[PDB]
This record gives C-alpha cells, sequence and structure tokens, in this order.
RNA sequence: GCGCAAGACGGACCAGAGCGAAAGCAUUUGCCAAGAAUGUUUUCAUUAAUCAAGAACGAAAGUCGGAGGUUCGAAGACGAUCAGAUACCGUCGUAGUUCCGACCAUAAACGAUGCCGACCGGCGAUGCGGCGGCGUUAUUCCCAUGACCCGCCGGGCAGCUUCCGGGAAACCAAAGUCUUUGGGUUCCGGGGGGAGUAUGGUUGCAAAGCUGAAACUUAAAGGAAUUUGGCGAAGGGCACCACC
C-alpha cells in the first residue's frame, strides 16, 4: 500500500507551428522503470481541443485531434490528426422539412497523408418562400454531391498537410462549395464534418522541425 | 365500429412502411404510427446556469442544447400522460395545443 | 506530488466523464489525452442502500469527493464530458447528471465546454426485449 | 462523511403550493442572508408563512417533487 | 375460448386421428 | 484511452411525401433491362372490357443441403413474485434470426369496400410534366436554364365544408345517380351451432393447402345508436361518519 500519484511527470504538449495558441495543458505519466520508459507512455495520446481554445477570435464548434509522435524532454510535440465537429451544432442544423446531403472521398496529398474527408449540406428556404417544404430533386442532389466531390479533390491533390490544415482553419472549403452549387439548388449551411487518416508514412524527423519551427 | 377517418397512422397509399421501437418500452411500432417528440433541452436547468456561469473560464459563455428524439408506442404515450382521449367532436381537433410557454 | 508551476496566472486543466444511467452514475477525471486517470467514485460507493443509487444525493456526494480530490492533488479547470447509457436503449441522461454538475460546479472549480458523447448508433443491431416489449 | 457543513439561515420570499401525498409540506422560494443573490426552493414541513427565516443544514440541495 | 387455440387443438387432434388412423392399416 | 477482428442494420433528414399488380422498397458510385404521367397537326385503324380451364409473383413462421453465427431469442436451465406460477419480471441459452440452392402457398394478405366507362357542388395545399405572366437571386447588360412568386391544364396520394344524394345508423362526393328499380362483366352469401368437421379426390419430404357434407341441436345469435351503472381510465372540486 503506497501513494501511486508519488511517482509522476506533469508534461507539457505543444501545438504544431500553423496555429497560434502554442500551448493547450499539461500531461502526465509515470517515471521511467527499466524496460518501459515515459517516452512511451506519451506516444499514443489523441488530445480532443477546441477551435477556440487553439486560435484566437473563430468559431466555437469546431474541434481538432492533436496526437504526440516525439518528446524532446517535459515538451510533447503533436502533428495533425483529425477533424469533427460539436455535436450540438451538428444536431441543430438537422431540422425538418429540408433535405440533407452527404458526400466523402479517399483523396491524397502530394506526399503520403491519405485523409477521409466529409461534409454536408442543407436546403436553403428563400426570403419570400410561402412553401413549407423546399425540397430536391435526386439529379439535383447528384449534381451538387459530384460538384462537392470535385471541390475535395481538387484543393487537397496539389498541397500538403500544413496549408490544406490552414485551409481547414476557415470554412473556404465550405464557403466555395455553398458558392459553386448555387446555380443548382441554394443551399445555406455546409461545413466540413469530419476529417480522417487512414495512411501514414515513416516518421521524419525534419519535417516535424519544420512544422514546430 | 369504425372509430378514425385514417386508421391511428399516416398510411395512405403504401401498405407497409418500416417499424421502430419505443423509448418507454420495447414494442415494435410502424413509423407513422407512432407518437413522435422532438424535445429540446439545456445541459442545465434555470437554478444552476448561474452556478454554472459564476464558475466558467470564459465569460459570455453559451450553454449547450441536448437534442433527442422519442418514439413511444400508444399504450406508453398514454400512460405517460404525453397524449390522452378526448370528445368525438373535438377528436378531429388537428393543431397541437398552443406554445403560450 | 509537487509542481512548481504559476497559479495565479493561469490554471491547470482536466476532463471529466460524467456517465449517468438509470441505476448507476459515474464520476470520472482522465487527463487531457484520457489514457492516464485521477479519481473515481461510482454513486453506488456513497449510499450504502443499492436502491437510490442514480440518486441526486449519491451523485452529489461523489461529485463533492472527485472535486476534494482533484483540489489535493492539484487540478483546478475542468471540461465536462457528459454521456448516457447510449447505444439502442435510451438516450436521455440519468437523474444525477445535472445535480453531480452543480456540486462540481459549486465546489469552487472552472468549468470550461460542456460536451454530449453518448454513443448515437447508425442503425445498430436488435434491442433486448421481444415484440411486444416488457409488459409489466 | 469527514465534513462538517456550516449551518445556512434564509429567509423566504413567496410560498407556492402545497406538495405532499396528504399535502402536509409546502414549497417556498427561500434566499440566504450572507448571500442576497442566491435563491433555491426548498419543501418545508408545518405552519410558515412570508418573512420567517428557516435554519437550512444543507443549501445545496433542489426541492424534490411529492414523489 | 378464442379460434387461435381451439384451431391449434383441432390440429392436434387432426395429428393424433391421422396417427391412429395410419398405424390401424 | 489507443488499435484489431466478426456479423447484422442503414437512425436523425423521413412527411396523412414517391414508386410498384400485390407482397414490398431508404449509405455512395457504376452496369443492364423495364414503367406511369405529360407534349405531339406522327403512325395502325376497332386491334376493346370482364374472365371457367390454365399460368407468373407472393409478408413472417415452417422443411431439406451447405458457408457463417454480432445482437436478439421459441424449447430448456435457474433467481424472485404468489396459496399455487412448468406465466408477467431478471441472468444465461438450443433451433431460428443472415446468404446461397430447392420446397408450402398461408395473414386483421384490411380501403374489412372487384374491374372498365359516363354524369352530378365549392375551397386551399401537395408530387410530376407542360403553358403564360409583374418582380428577386446564380452580384449589376441580353437570352436560356436552375431557385422563389402569381395562375391554367392532365394524371395521382390525400384534406376541409355541404339539407346534392344515399343509408338501420356510424358515415360515404361515393357506400350517390335504387319501387321514377335494366351501362357491361367475374366471384360470392341465405338464422345461430355442429364445422372448415367426417369421407373421397388432389398437391407436398413433412408441417399442411384446395375442394367439402350429413345426422343431431337451438329461438335466438348479431349490427348501429341513446340512457343508467360500474372501470386497478382520464380531467376538475368536496367530506374529521376520509386522511395528514
Amino acid at each position: 500500500v503506497v501513494d501511486p500519484f508519488s511517482k509522476k511527470d506533469w508534461y507539457d504538449v505543444k501545438a504544431p507551428a500553423m496555429f497560434n495558441i502554442r500551448n493547450i495543458g499539461k500531461t502526465l505519466v509515470t517515471r521511467t522503470q527499466g524496460t518501459k520508459i515515459a517516452s512511451d507512455g506519451l506516444k499514443g495520446r489523441v488530445f480532443e481541443v477546441s477551435l477556440a481554445d487553439l486560435q484566437n477570435d473563430e468559431v466555437a464548434f469546431r474541434k481538432f485531434k492533436l496526437i504526440t509522435e516525439d518528446v524532446q524532454g517535459k515538451n510533447c510535440l503533436t502533428n495533425f490528426h483529425g477533424m469533427d465537429l460539436t455535436r450540438d451544432k451538428m444536431c441543430s442544423m438537422v431540422k425538418k422539412w429540408q433535405t440533407m446531403i452527404e458526400a466523402h472521398v479517399d483523396v491524397k496529398t502530394t506526399d503520403g497523408y491519405l485523409l477521409r474527408l466529409f461534409c454536408v449540406g442543407f436546403t436553403k428556404k428563400r426570403n419570400n418562400q410561402i412553401r413549407k417544404t423546399s425540397y430536391a430533386q435526386h439529379q439535383q442532389v447528384r449534381q451538387i454531391r459530384k460538384k462537392m466531390m470535385e471541390i475535395m479533390t481538387r484543393e487537397v491533390q496539389t498541397n500538403d498537410l500544413k496549408e490544406v490544415v490552414n485551409k481547414l482553419i476557415p470554412d473556404s472549403i465550405g464557403k466555395d462549395i455553398e458558392k459553386a452549387c448555387q446555380s443548382i439548388y441554394p443551399l445555406h449551411d455546409v461545413f466540413v464534418r469530419k476529417v480522417k487518416m487512414l495512411k501514414k508514412p515513416k516518421f521524419e524527423l525534419g519535417k516535424l522541425m519544420e512544422l514546430h519551427g | 365500429t369504425k372509430k378514425r377517418r385514417n386508421n391511428g397512422r399516416a398510411k395512405k397509399g403504401r401498405g407497409h412502411v418500416q417499424p421502430i421501437r419505443c423509448t418507454n418500452c420495447a414494442r415494435c411500432v410502424p413509423k407513422d404510427k407512432a407518437i413522435k417528440k422532438f424535445v429540446i433541452r439545456n445541459i442545465v436547468e434555470a437554478a444552476a446556469v448561474r452556478d454554472i456561469s459564476e464558475a466558467s473560464v470564459f465569460d459570455a459563455y453559451v450553454l449547450p442544447k441536448l437534442y433527442v428524439k422519442l418514439h413511444y408506442c400508444v399504450s406508453c404515450a398514454i400512460h405517460s400522460k404525453v397524449v390522452r382521449n378526448r370528445s368525438r367532436e373535438a377528436r378531429k381537433d388537428r393543431t397541437p395545443p398552443p406554445r403560450f410557454r | 506530488s509537487l509542481g512548481p508551476q504559476v497559479a495565479e496566472g493561469e490554471n491547470v486543466f482536466g476532463v471529466c466523464h460524467i456517465f449517468a444511467s438509470f441505476n448507476d452514475t459515474f464520476v470520472h477525471v482522465t487527463d487531457l489525452s484520457g489514457k492516464e486517470t485521477i479519481c473515481r467514485v461510482t454513486g453506488g460507493m456513497k449510499v450504502k442502500a443499492d436502491r437510490d443509487e442514480s440518486s441526486p444525493y449519491a451523485a452529489m456526494l461523489a461529485a463533492q469527493d472527485v472535486a476534494q480530490r482533484c483540489k489535493e492533488l492539484g487540478i483546478t479547470a475542468l471540461h465536462i464530458k457528459l454521456r448516457a447509457t447510449g447505444g439502442n436503449r435510451t438516450k436521455t441522461p440519468g437523474p444525477g447528471a445535472q445535480s453531480a454538475l452543480r456540486a462540481l460546479a459549486r465546489s469552487g472549480m472552472k468549468i470550461g465546454r460542456i460536451e454530449d458523447v453518448t454513443p448515437i448508433p447508425s442503425d445498430s443491431t436488435r434491442r433486448k426485449g421481444g415484440r411486444r416489449g416488457r409488459r409489466l | 462523511t469527514s465534513r462538517v457543513q456550516p449551518i445556512k439561515l434564509a429567509r423566504v420570499t413567496k410560498v407556492l403550493g402545497r406538495t405532499g401525498s396528504q399535502g402536509q409540506c409546502t414549497q417556498v422560494r427561500v434566499e440566504f442572508m450572507d448571500d442576497t443573490s442566491r435563491s433555491i426552493i426548498r419543501n418545508v414541513k408545518g405552519p410558515v408563512r412570508e418573512g420567517d427565516v428557516l435554519t437550512l443544514l444543507e443549501s445545496e440541495r433542489e426541492a424534490r417533487r411529492l414523489r | 375460448m378464442r379460434a387461435k387455440w381451439r384451431k391449434k387443438r383441432m390440429r392436434r387432434l387432426k395429428r393424433k386421428r391421422r396417427k391412429m388412423r395410419q398405424r390401424s392399416k
């Protein structure tokens, strides 16, 4: 019988260089003992941090996943892992008497980062509209989904992770989708709701220090 | 005798609809027959919102809401005081109870 | 178990997963990553009668004990992660979530962002029970 | 327990309806003197009015209904 | 008695009489 | 909290909305075949409607032979409940639930309402196609296409009102155009039980499906609606022969 919290060390986590707020929080791990080391125990840790706590003045319904991969002594260096929207915003966007459109791709960046993107589009009621439903036909939905798919494809194959994360901080893809789909059926709530990561290449330190300065 | 113009549901030219499950119960009820109730609520009530706001890091922070859809079977809905019986001449009223508060 | 950091300028964050079913409540505190934990007392730990394990009283006492342990170790700011029993059973949180959250806020900590993380299935398997339901 | 809770003296402001199975108790809207901003609802048993001070052994409980 | 269980008992009587008839050949 | 594997399903969007002869059908993309309606100053010219024999499809459960078995879960094993509980409730759990190949042809398969054709009031919406017209938008000009707005036409799921009319009434714009009884055509019922029972034929591996009586017995069995009464039905009030 002994206190197990007397053998812990408080580490720090740092965001990569494309984020404004460098310091996120503090995580802790047990001390090094024999075969197991505190460097390995901080390896597979994913942090669910909001965009408002990682940037200065932006939207509060956006979150980013950051995973550590190396440590240099009381500082855990993180990298982009994923993107998701907050549950309350996604539930409040979905309402009755409108139809919603889903598209997804498996687009790859110019390096070995395989990404999976998700987005969403809800139909817009006009200002002078008397009708209640305002639905969309199936061919218009297919054309809008193909437009979304090609807009997803065109912004990623000519970029690597840094400026596409810089593009993912605002909804510039969402504004481009909403602007391009106006001739088909006008949308009003378009947000990139989920970004995953399928494949990851070999670990290179030089890109990590270029992604932190 | 026949009680309603419809058959207690919203099926007119279909013949078959997908079934759903009750939330207070586990009965397999058809989707257009079950009494549905989309309820929206805050995480905190009106008493604890001041206690949450005084112990918050962010000033002028918007409290999130909770979104849930409820599917009720007929006996479960009438036993939970969601819908009750009414008069023969008042059974044809389609409008909901008023949203005064 | 000491730390030479600043306390007046900023605060140390953690997250708290509040899992509340209709028969038991959980007040579980981890770090930011969630792999390493700090403390946990369940609603059946405080009351010695297993009838009202999901009572507001037991959730209040469990949240007060968790907040006392967190102030003892040195966690001041906390992010709320609210979860019901999820699945295909129900999605409404149990009757100890609001009481536990109010007791955790009234104990003298700082509350960040409240999040609902209950598992929402996309047409999962069959719900337990017959076609006629549980008749009682 | 390991908690010596300080007692709170609180003053009622209004009288709500009478709850309970046989109507033995009633609900009041009660407020404190040490902090005259916090107001809670309590179930009180006995003859009450508007102006009497109640001795609350705890101040972190919200009033349950009849059941 | 409802018609369902009277039909079930009738079918059981059909099975018993059919078995007795086919075994009394 | 991070990952791996297996099978099932397609929430929210999802509506008195759509399609299909019915059963039925909801992730994205691609391939193949089919169909209703709208438009037509195109073509054939009576090729049409209903249907014994015959023929295709046909919920779930059930059978035979394989692969697979996540969840749920007949039979079964227990724990409570109860006078009893081989029931309601809770923990496990076999066939089954899933796919392929071969069987049966059964549902409150219900709009409890056959198909084709004609006529007889009004109104507001809705899905499709076509037509016309002030205006707004895809940033400021023009044309066409999408998206709104105001109307017309045809087909379809439906709604409100009605001293049209009908009916025993509930109700029905059809269940109307019915003693002022006849547009054409297929199936089917003559009081309640026995009874979908006996026997014969027929289909099926089986479970069973179709056809289908008689003796005997009975003065009622039923449909709609009104009044009372009693609900371990709901909504308001009251009583120290009720309670706190």
